[PDB]
């Protein structure tokens, strides 16, 4: 299928309910409430957890951010 | 920059936008595929 996953579109649309220079901030925060809310501990899958949080204005195609930098995970 | 601006509200815009709970989800999901 060309069109996207369901739940990607749906967190693109929140996504859109912000401004650019907000987004990376705040998913930084989204990303630290998932790992501490689900015990996120395993290193790759932490990694992989901030990593996705930090490409999602790309994989949602804000072009006006880009990818997130990198901060040090907690 | 003035006292009129737009004046982004970071905080307030991530509840208003249900604390991208959709987002979450999609991190959730991805990270426990890793290796
Ligand atoms: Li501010």
């Amino acid at each position: 299928p060309e069109q996207r996953p369901p739940l990607l579109r749906l967190c693109c649309t929140q996504l859109h309910q912000q401004n650019p220079q907000c987004t990376c901030s705040t998913l930084r925060r989204a990303a630290m409430a998932v790992r501490t809310r689900q015990g996120i501990s395993a290193s790759s899958q932490v990694q992989r957890l901030f990593e996705t949080a930090r490409h999602l204005p790309k994989t949602c195609n804000f072009a006006g951010v880009g990818v997130c930098p990198f901060q040090a995970v907690p | 920059a003035g006292p009129f601006g737009p004046r982004p509200k970071c905080p307030s815009q991530f509840v208003s936008a249900h604390r991208l709970s959709a987002c979450q989800k999609w991190i959730h999901k991805q990270a426990t595929s890793a290796g």
